[PDB]
């Protein structure tokens, strides 16, 4: 049998299959107080001199 | 799971589909014998030892181009049965793929389809190939609908259609061939999509910079066309856009299924070094009427429905940005009955390239299908060139006395009128 | 206690729902393999507002999950803080809706909404009572429009006491992929309308408004409009969860925001909300949180509230603050903007106090108003749908799965008079 | 005390005390070798119930492994625990009656019935007093369903006083192996409807049911379907050798759910069952687990109970429990639920709270429930057999060998009674 | 233990057990000697210190193939006696076989049957490998049934007759032999199912697609389906059922005991490599009407009982499941009468495959018995084509001088008339 013993369970570890490449989860850019949560960006301007 | 039947007739199916497959094994990571070194499922089924065989049947009433497929390297990917063939073409004729020779041939087509659809349930559709002016390109062509209609009935049929150029033809009898199937794919085809071989002779020629592109360069971008097409069936995305998504949001009536084709970016090594591939000019480009992939000038045709169907690292908000700024130009006009018009989707593995081939290394791209009433013109075309052999009798024998009755001609005449009325009573 | 059995519908409301359950897994501080951590009385002791015991010392979400396609809830599933929820609580359907309604209400629909009512039937009755239900879809899709409120319909019949609040999405006016977004948005309303007693409105391009002018974000994906709203439909649910001053249920709002049975639709606003570049610049005080809140570059629907006029609103604050600064601020507001307040009800304005604050925050407000001004939004997909019916707009595929076409110009009656409704209150 | 003689007849009735056997020994922590380990006195405080001394140390079986092929118990006897028994119990065919009830019940099975009668006196003689004969078999073959019966028919005339108690697996509706699947069930169930006490319906696809769609199994074999059904002996006969807060034998369920003589067949169910995904997430209590019980989903015989009324119903609750909660756990489904119970019978229930539960699990339950929902299979195997019987279907072996054209007129009439009867009842 | 006996009467009886018996050597592991290097005891004795000797018997009167067999490989795997050889042939008759030169070889087969039957008890059967058209294969074969009938009185018997083709018969007189066979066939044996030669040559022409086999590559062929068809009594199977079922759930008349039979899949090394056999697979292409192997459609038919034995790693839910399949299809047509039509046995051990041969090596297969009303076309066309042969004494003259009156003919015509009315009674 697939089950246990005597628990009524399957025990066979496991036998998985994911659908997708499966990536890109939208990691969000708004932590809890979501202000932008910065990194160094582009200024978009003239030479500072 | 899920999965689509490819189905390839005429030896124009048999070379796209060559192409088609060459992209859908590089794109799975899948060796020419089969083994990969679970996405493969929508086009290729997992059998024995972890190998792959694709979900294509291969139709042409003359070997000499399949078991050309025979003897090179894609012969142990495909069944020997996969692959089917006659012994004699149909010669440029409706007539003959229709009539006479092709009953030996469709009765194990449909043979094999069933035990090709049997595998899972939840099946899509069918994802038909075919050349149009042609000789069974038109005529087994068309008699493999009645067969899939008759038997798998609700399930969607696309039809991809080689149609042929205004001026360029490689055949006088292909005013006949195309309006006798072109009068049965209008009520046996659930989406169709027009791909005129001048249209993109000429934008490999542009978009390309390529002087010298063939028949099978001609079949690389119609790959990553249907490659695209289907990547949302195949990938993920943050909008999916299924089969049944192009039917209800293209489509909005049962006669009127003919849809224009677009692919943008279409660069070379030359070119992508210099241009950098925003989300704005790769739908201006995808919007230019030059290229337009059936010959199909949209200044003068009412776009309705749009499908957009973006590939790549492409964020959303760029895109509901790029079609607000279609809306604002005026080169382009829309129908009164359709405030929306789009219907984008998003996919977010981007489209390789083949190693050697004519397209360089692109990071987004845009399949576009779009409805038009611009259609007129590539059938009012046809409408003048099929009158004047009509007028004297022009080859007529060649289809009366092989199998079909004079009469047929008419029928089929004044069918594709009734479209062109249809077409300019909706346009109003 | 009280509990709310939480609902997803569509593929919208699979991934801004499961938004809504690390945001409040965070508040309540549960690590997302399911246990506890934080060593808070007051986290844990309203618990089963939201989860259940599962016999080990972990908590399951009561959440129902919904879609016709088993993509994005694959997604939800195997994602972070996603494997969560049951897996028997998720629901998988084969075939798929096409964005439309007519398939994802009556032919698809109908045999997978017989085990839906099984598992939501299976999470009410099996707790002491219940307190109500919520519910997040989408009205541009075909899954989330049609199977989600015929879900809406039936849960509306066995249990018709209790109160049935929806976060719902609408199809955006300017933005507009879908092309039948019309027939997916009149078709969800008409019946919208008489088996919900609380719908609260989002619009994506009210939402495109809010992370480009105040939180000035470069490149802001869906995972930005996934987590503001959760951050709107975690105040609401606050008083629930955490004690307060001042008490308020989401019951104690519906009684108190609509005079008549008919209209329920409502505004929601979020604050604070400023960019890292004027993180440490604002000031964290009563006066300017209500001055932000009333503003329609804050708003989350894409209806100017200044156009219209405002018949009864709430503020459901959070944090410790003072609290007659609650009070003079809300008649400081109705005293200067005394035109876009209703003038036959006195004190237009309901406030309450939640005494916990999310986290990483002193002070935040959710905004539930009810304004006639919404009229604009429903009028404007009135006008663009009798322009698909008056030429008969892909009408095959809503009238060949078993439907007719009364309907259609009955989704209209009973929708343009929700417009003249609300003209004649304005 | 009190001791079970257990009887396995045919290929199922081997294989499938080729699994309870193990289940209740390991649950006596029995080795293979016989063994004891668990220094428990609880485990051997009953033991001689289903064991017999063997002044070794050592506990045999009071099993008779029984049918008229050798494959079966020889595959009995290589596999793991089929040790335990012996070959003196192993009684042997040779030639076999293939699928065939006439001459298993007539020519070939009466050759070797004198000597399983031999065997069959000297476990029940050998003890003081037995409480009864456990007998488990199928009604689709030809040996145990044929001979099966019969030696159901002769231990009521020398054995009348004690009591009868049988597992019969009933054939399968839609997909059926063994061609004449009515002819031997039918044939069968007169002589086990006048001969046994007490008999339970199990069904193969309920099995299966309850193994794709609650157990979520990928791969069940014979073994899997096998653990269900080895669950529900191990819970009816647990609290006649393990102790509880409430007693329970097998006559405490046959005078509390038989009323009437003609009619004793029985339902089963068993909880938990739980698909090893939501293992980890599903609570464990009586108020979860009773509506697990009360379930079509989790009923091994494939007959929906919402297609009619329980006539009586009874609970084997086991484990740590609140007996409390035994008890208005079933009042709340009685009360809901009202028109799923009969009305002239009030208070419909028993429970039977054994304290011991199975190993690792702090609650379990058989559930045995006496319903008019086998309505609907016995009459699926009426009009099979008569479908078949109209037109002298596979007949004349039974015919040549033995019996005649008049015996199965009555097998068809006490057949249909059993359906006139409850319609009387409903 | 349990025994069962195989006796071929007739070359190409002969020929079928030639391939058989190799099959069933490497199926126990045994040399061509018989000494190994207790499965095998239903096929094979014992003898010395670990010799094994088949329970056959060659039985012909033609010695070109009985010492054929004596002097080729396979010496003394059989014992010598049990090759029992006549002196000349019967010659494509059925007088000569039963009355003339069959009186001085029935007595010494029938001694050598009965030694080798008496060595243990526990007999199911026999298993009588025989054609019909063959004078010797009619004429011993009906003469073996009138004795061992009469004195094993309560035996089963396998009568596999390789019976006439429809479109080549390679014979003259063979539509004679047909009708005289059964004229005696139908009171005397218990089991028998028709396996024609061209039904066999259709299914190795396009499974195999070799054009051009032998006559070894078919007895490969009916050994694996024999051996697949006994492999219950051998290895054991979750679900074993063998030759006492056969015959009490296939023939609910004592009177129909014709059936059909097929296997899945016969694919070759390249076959075997492009789809994964699945249980659900190899039960619609064993159901295929195309691949039955008696030319005798179903679909114009009604089945009436039917049996399928998965080999291999088959698990009991698929064969659940595609039975399930086969009832919703309504290509398949069943008989009212009978509702629950499928009996199966489900086995652990492969089918082995010869190396050389044409086999491929297989995780599942299907054997196939099913009696249905089909064959009633089967034998009506034997009645057509005996119609105007018998109208003016064609070759009749010979059988009606050398050892039966005239009026047998006449006979065997109602004999097998009757199982026409027979087969029209039960379906209607
Ligand atoms: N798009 C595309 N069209 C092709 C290709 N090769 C050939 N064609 C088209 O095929 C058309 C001629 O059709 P045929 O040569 O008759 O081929 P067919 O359709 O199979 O018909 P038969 O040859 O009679 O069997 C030409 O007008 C070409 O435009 C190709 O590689 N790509
Ligand atoms: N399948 C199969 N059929 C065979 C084989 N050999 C002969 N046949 C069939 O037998 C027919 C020829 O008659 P035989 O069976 O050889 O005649 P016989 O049984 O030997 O009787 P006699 O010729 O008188 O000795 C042909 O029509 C073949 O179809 C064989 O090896 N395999
Ligand atoms: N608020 C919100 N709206 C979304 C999201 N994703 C898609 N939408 C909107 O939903 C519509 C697409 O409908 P969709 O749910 O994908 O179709 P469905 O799966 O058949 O219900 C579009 O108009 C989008 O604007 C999201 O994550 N959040
Ligand atoms: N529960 C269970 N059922 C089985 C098993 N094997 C076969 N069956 C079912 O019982 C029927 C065959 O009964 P069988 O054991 O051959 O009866 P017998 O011939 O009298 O011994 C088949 O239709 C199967 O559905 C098993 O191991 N366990
Ligand atoms: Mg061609
Ligand atoms: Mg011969």
């Amino acid at each position: 049998t697939s089950l246990h013993m005597s628990k009524l369970v399957p025990v066979t570890d496991l036998s998985p299959r994911p659908s997708f490449r499966y990536h890109a989860d939208t990691g969000s850019l708004d932590a809890t107080l979501l202000p932008v949560d910065a990194v160094p960006q582009e200024r978009i301007g003239r030479r500072l001199i | 799971m899920r999965e689509v039947i490819s189905i390839h007739v005429g030896q124009a199916g048999i070379q796209i589909g060559n192409a088609c497959w060459e992209l859908f094994c590089l794109e799975h990571g899948i060796q020419p014998d089969g083994q990969m070194p679970d996405a493969f499922n929508t086009f290729f089924s997992e059998t024995g030892a972890g190998k792959h065989v694709p979900r294509c049947v291969f139709l042409d009433l003359e070997p000499t181009v399949v078991d050309e497929v025979r003897t090179g390297t894609y012969r142990h990917l495909f069944h020997p049965e996969q692959l089917i063939s006659g012994k004699e073409d149909a010669a440029n004729n409706f007539a003959r793929g229709h009539y006479t020779i092709g009953k030996e041939i469709v009765d194990l087509s449909l043979d094999r389809i069933r035990k090709l659809a049997d595998n899972c349930t939840g099946l899509q559709g069918f994802l038909m190939f075919n050349a149009v002016g042609g000789g069974t390109g038109s005529g087994l062509g068309c008699l493999l609908l009645e067969r899939l209609s008759v038997d798998y009935g609700k399930k969607s049929k696309l039809n991809f259609c080689s149609w042929p150029s205004p001026q360029v033809s490689t055949a006088v009898v292909e005013p006949y061939n195309s309006v006798l199937s072109t009068h049965s794919l209008l009520e046996h085809t659930d989406v169709a999509v027009m791909l005129d071989n001048e249209a993109i002779y000429d934008i490999c020629r542009r978009n390309l910079d390529i002087e010298r592109p063939t028949y099978t360069n001609l079949n690389r971008l119609i790959a990553q066309v249907i490659s695209s097409l289907t990547a949302s069936l195949r990938f993920d995305g943050a909008l999916n856009v299924d089969v049944t998504e192009f039917q209800t949001n293209l489509v909005p009536y049962p006669r009127i299924h003919f849809m224009l084709s677009s692919y943008a970016p279409i660069i070379s090594a030359e070119k992508a070094y210099h241009e950098q591939l925003s989300v704005a000019e790769i739908t201006n480009s995808a919007f230019e009427p030059a290229s337009m992939m059936a010959k199909c000038d949209p200044r003068h045709g009412k776009y309705m429905a749009c499908c957009l169907m973006y590939r790549g690292d492409v964020v959303p908000k760029d895109v509901n940005a790029a079609v607000a700024t279609i809306k604002t130009k005026r080169t382009i006009q829309f129908v009164d009955w359709c405030p929306t018009g789009f219907k984008c989707g998003i996919n977010y593995q981007p489209p390789t390239v083949v190693p050697g081939g004519d397209l360089a290394k692109v990071m987004r791209a845009v399949c576009m299908i779009s409805n038009s009433t611009a259609i007129a013109e590539v059938f009012s075309r046809m409408d003048h060139k099929f009158d004047l052999m009509y007028a004297k009798r022009a080859f007529v024998h060649w289809y009366v006395g092989e199998g079909m009755e004079e009469g047929e001609f008419s029928e089929a005449r004044e069918d594709l009128a009734a479209l062109e009325k249809d077409y300019e009573e909706v346009g109003i | 206690m009280r509990e709310i059995v939480h609902v997803q519908g569509g593929q919208c409301g699979n991934q801004i729902g499961a938004k809504f359950w690390e945001v409040i897994s965070d508040e309540h501080g549960i690590d997302p393999t399911g246990t506890y951590c934080g060593d808070s009385d007051l986290q844990l002791e309203r618990i089963n507002v939201f989860y259940n015991e599962a016999t080990g010392g972990r908590f399951v979400p009561r959440a129902i999950l919904m879609d016709l396609e088993p993509g994005t809830m694959d997604s939800v599933r195997a994602g972070p803080f996603g494997q969560l929820f049951r897996p028997d609580n998720f629901v998988f359907g084969q075939t798929g809706a096409g964005n439309n309604w007519a398939k994802g209400h009556y032919t698809e629909g109908a045999e997978l909404i017989d085990s839906v009512l099984d598992v939501v039937r299976k999470e009410a009755e099996g707790c002491d009572c219940l307190q109500g239900f919520q519910i997040t879809h989408s009205l541009g899709g075909g899954t989330g429009s049609g199977m989600g409120t015929l879900l809406i319909s039936k849960v509306r019949e066995e249990y018709p006491d209790r109160i049935m609040e929806t976060f719902s999405v609408f199809p955006s006016p300017k933005v507009s992929d879908t092309v039948v977004e019309p027939y997916n948005a009149t078709l969800s309303v008409h019946q919208l309308v008489e088996n919900a007693d609380e719908v609260q409105v989002i619009d994506n391009e009210a939402l495109y408004d809010i992370c480009f002018r105040t939180l000035k974000l470069t490149t802001p994906t869906y995972g930005d409009l996934n987590h503001l709203v959760s951050a709107a439909m975690s105040g609401v649910t606050c008083c629930l969860r955490f004690p307060g001053q001042l008490n308020s249920d989401l019951r104690k709002l519906a009684v108190n925001l609509i005079p008549f049975p008919r209209l329920h639709f409502f505004l929601i606003g979020f604050a604070p909300l400023t960019s890292r570049g004027s993180q440490q610049y604002r000031a964290l005080s009563v006066p300017e949180l209500t001055q932000q809140m009333f503003d329609a570059k804050n708003m989350m629907c894409a209806s100017d509230p200044r156009h219209g006029r405002y018949l009864t609103a709430s503020a459901m604050f959070r944090g410790r603050m003072s609290t007659k600064e609650v009070d003079e601020q809300m008649l400081n507001v109705q005293n200067k903007n005394s035109s876009y307040f209703v003038e036959w009800i006195p004190n237009n304005m309901k406030s309450s106090v939640c005494d916990i604050p999310p986290k990483g925050l002193k002070m935040s407000v959710t905004f539930v108003g009810n304004s006639t001004a919404i009229q604009e939004m429903f009028k404007r997909v009135s006008d663009q749908f009798t322009a698909m019916f008056r030429r008969k707009a892909f009408l095959h595929w809503y009238t060949g799965e078993g439907m007719d076409e009364m309907e259609f110009t009955e989704a209209e009656s009973n929708m343009n008079d929700l417009v003249s409704e609300y003209q004649q209150y304005q």
